């Protein structure tokens, strides 16, 4: 099972079957055969395996990283503090990449699920994708194969200088 | 370079100030490599005279290894002493001339400015 808030999904609404004709549809008979011959033995085997798994129980944990000071409060050419800040920045870079992956998966799921009316019913997913892609592009794009926290700090400083000049010339 | 240092007490392999330093261990990796050099020279000495390389004259190979270890130990003692003297002179001159070695005003990255060159 997963968390239904990070991966949302609307409630399923299926119509009732109305046999207008008198011809028996083979799909109901095939579903009966599938439940008799396939679903029952697989369910029994999984029950046995889960019983074997419940005899001994051990846990694995999600690794927690405490926050260290970032590169903005590191002295220049101070390898210890800069090393810790660089490792933290790389971890957040990986997490941001997977956040963009999550939003992309949401968008693809909406496009497949809504059917032919996807252009109207997937407006919110498109807006979320556009916003998160704009944030990712403003944060991490055009850094090169040798990206580091200093490059990202320089890019953010240049963008902030451009924004300050733009708001000065528009004042 | 250091002739003024090695000018008041000339032709001394190891001056009396060297005895304040820790001697190299007999398990020094450099000493072991020098012993391996001695063993290799013993094997070459067996080889050029058409003797069985790994069997003939074990006393000769033992004397080769022993001589190399002895000379290498004393050379290592001198090398460690001379690097110690280098560091001692460097630190004394740094401390004696504070005007020429000022403390650099270190600044954090929130104040420094670096130009950004995009890779596109
Ligand atoms: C094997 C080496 C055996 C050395 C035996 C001792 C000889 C001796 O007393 O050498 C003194 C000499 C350092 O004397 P120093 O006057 O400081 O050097 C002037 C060089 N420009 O000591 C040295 O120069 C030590 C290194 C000698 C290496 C000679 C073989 C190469």
């Amino acid at each position: 099972s997963w968390d239904k808030d990070v991966y949302p999904e609307p409630p399923r609404r299926t119509p009732a079957p109305s046999p207008q004709t008198s011809l028996p549809n083979p799909i109901t008979y095939l579903t009966k055969a599938f439940d008799l011959l396939v679903d029952r033995p697989v369910t029994l085997v999984r029950e046995f395996i889960e019983r074997q798994h419940a005899k001994n129980k051990y846990y694995y944990y999600h690794r927690e990283f405490r926050r260290v000071p970032d590169i903005t409060e590191c002295h220049e050419k101070d390898v210890l503090c800069m090393f810790e800040a660089e490792m933290q920045w790389k971890r957040d870079y990986k997490v941001d990449q997977e956040i963009v992956n999550i939003i992309q998966e949401r968008l693809k799921a909406c496009q497949q699920r809504e059917g032919e009316s996807h252009r109207q019913n997937c407006a919110k997913e498109l807006q979320q994708f556009t916003q998160v892609v704009k944030a990712y592009q403003d944060r991490y794009h055009d850094l090169g194969a040798h990206y580091s926290a200093r490059k990202c700090l320089a890019k953010q400083k240049q963008r902030m200088l451009a924004e300050r000049k733009a708001t000065k010339e528009a004042a | 370079m250091m002739t003024g240092r090695q000018a008041r007490a000339p032709l001394q392999f190891l001056p009396d100030e060297a005895r304040s330093l820790p001697p190299p261990k007999l398990t020094d990796p450099r000493l072991a490599y020098i012993g391996f050099l001695g063993y290799c020279s013993g094997l070459i000495d067996n080889a050029i005279r058409r003797r069985p390389v790994l069997s003939a004259g074990l006393h000769r190979q033992f004397l080769y290894i022993t001589s190399f270890v002895f000379v290498g130990y004393y050379l290592l003692k001198r090398q460690d002493y001379m690097y110690a003297v280098r560091d001692h002179d460097m630190f004394s001159y740094i401390k004696s001339h504070p005007e020429d070695f000022p403390e650099k005003d270190k600044k954090t990255y929130r104040e420094v400015f670096e130009e950004f060159h995009p890779v596109r």
